């Protein structure tokens, strides 16, 4: 359309900004998008039928931007109140647990149903991932370890790391459980100190980091956003179990516009998530324009209240 | 049974906990520690965003889970 891009923007509903940049990072992450626009005629995943239709207009619209009402009534977060700002990472989380909840239940139903008359979903294919805790008990030295799956990484910014790669090595850092955070272990029944260790058991195909770019301030009783400006690289090795590393090209930088916490606006820099088509664009709404890495890069500098919020990494085949 | 919850600094909390207590209960138990107020928190078990009127026990949280809490940053 419009844009001489060829892509198509999005229309703001009424403070439906983080929706938007949302699903345009999504639509620009390769493998999903396909996953989605493949989806056969018969099936029972309503909502990414939904999407499918969403994407199918994203794809083929002749219009500048058109309305994701439709998508964006299906996916509603049931406890936001429409018309109110709301964070993006939450409503992404939500999506993404819904198309996965979706897929997961009707395959069981089929499985069950056919087994009682005598798999991986397409969430977990493109953004899960696991990660496995250690603890050692440093008086038994007995390790107990638990293996959990996540679709993100939620990257806090240490006490008062200039880098996405200095946050992801602090995720991953070993940290000593004592005094008031002892670890309570069944071995020696009873409290004891203890080193707690996180590896990633499994690289996601999509990696989603989400900066967590706030602080509860003491003195005021009230959370504050983190501007510190967080330097993101094209190319990052995520660390793996066993002391191992596995390269990830950034596909897209979904931006919090804002002095504060309380309120701002929402925007995405992406370029085609597929494995490694390297042009990158600006997604603003209803307007999509050619932009760079340079731009990526240089945001808070040029904008300090505007910070990067939620990646997307694509591993590197 | 004793959970971890990873703070908004990336810090490893303990927190003493029963199956049954519901997800308020353990957003009034992080007050107490962190001093935060349950209408800021949200808390991420194993990718999942814990639901207000469900227990721990609904969610297969046992001794040893780790639940991530995270803000909000609200644009429009
Ligand atoms: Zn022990």
């Amino acid at each position: 359309a419009k844009s001489d891009t060829g892509k198509i923007g999005l229309i703001n509903l009424g403070n439906t900004s983080y929706v938007n940049s949302i699903l345009q990072a999504l639509f620009m992450a390769s493998d999903f998008r396909h996953c989605v626009l493949r989806l056969t005629e018969n099936n029972s995943q309503p909502l990414m039928t939904k999407l499918q239709w969403l994407f199918g207009f994203l794809e083929h619209s002749q219009r500048p931007a058109i309305s994701p009402e439709n998508f964006l009534s299906a996916s509603w977060t049931p406890w936001f109140s429409p018309g109110t700002q709301q964070d993006c990472s939450e409503y992404l989380k939500y999506l993404l647990d819904r198309l996965h909840e979706e897929e997961k239940t009707g395959t069981r139903i089929c499985q069950k149903l056919k087994q009682s008359s005598s798999s991986s979903t397409s969430v977990e294919k493109m953004f899960g991932g696991k990660i496995v805790t250690r603890i050692c008990c440093l008086c038994c030295l007995n390790v107990s370890s638990r293996e959990e799956a996540f679709t993100d990484l939620s990257l806090a910014f240490p006490p008062p790391s200039r880098s996405v790669l200095d946050l992801v090595n602090y995720f991953l850092s070993p940290e000593k459980l004592t005094a008031e955070n002892r670890y309570y272990c069944e071995s020696c029944a009873s409290l004891q100190d203890a080193e707690k260790v996180v590896e990633l058991s499994q690289g996601p195909c999509y990696l989603i980091l989400t900066l967590l770019r706030f602080s509860f301030d003491l003195r005021t009783m009230r959370r504050r956003k983190i501007l510190d400006d967080v330097s993101i690289p094209l190319l990052l090795r995520l660390p793996l179990a066993g002391g191992r590393g596995q390269a990830y090209d950034l596909c897209s930088v979904v931006v919090h516009s804002g002095v504060s916490s309380e309120s701002g606006h929402y925007y995405c820099y992406a370029r085609e998530g597929a494995a490694r088509e390297n042009q990158w664009y600006l997604f603003n709404d209803t307007r999509v324009s050619f932009s760079s890495f340079e731009s990526v890069s240089n945001v808070t500098s040029f904008f300090p209240k505007d910070t990067a919020y939620v990646l997307f990494y694509r591993q590197r085949p | 049974m004793q959970i971890f919850v990873k703070t908004l600094t990336g810090k490893t909390i303990t927190l003493e906990v029963e199956p049954s207590d519901t997800i308020e209960n353990v957003k009034a138990k992080i007050q107490d520690k962190e001093g935060i107020p349950p209408d800021q928190q949200r808390l991420i078990f194993a990718g999942k965003q814990l639901e207000d009127g469900r227990t721990l026990s609904d969610y297969n949280i046992q001794k040893e889970s780790t639940l991530h809490l995270v803000l909000r940053l609200r644009g429009g």
